[PDB]
């Protein structure tokens, strides 16, 4: 419902008539897989000493 | 011409801004290759920034 632009009547031009809005990921580049299921793999780095 | 004209277009035009890759996820119809865009818009030579 974000008004972009108001046009010359009082009409609103809006986000979902020029784009579509959900929640996704932030990035979709990288997954995760342990043996055939999916899981997030947390890799833990020690601290230096 | 001003001087500050003369710092906007320096701000401006010399820069190296983001540029994203082509053919990222998520997409409809995959890409056999995905491709990173590069640019460079920091001038190196006299004759550039002239």
């Amino acid at each position: 419902n974000i008004i972009l632009r108001v046009n010359e009547d009082k009409s609103f031009l809006r986000i979902k008539d020029v784009a579509k809005v959900e929640i996704g990921a932030e990035q979709y580049n990288s997954t995760g897989r342990l043996n055939t299921s999916a899981a997030v793999p947390i890799i833990i780095n020690l601290q230096s000493g | 011409v001003t001087a500050n004209d003369v710092i906007n277009a320096v701000n401006d035009q010399n820069a190296q801004y983001a540029t994203g890759k082509i053919g990222e996820e998520p997409v409809v119809n995959k890409s056999p290759q995905v491709i990173s865009i590069t640019m460079q818009g920091r001038l190196q030579t006299p004759q550039e920034f002239e």
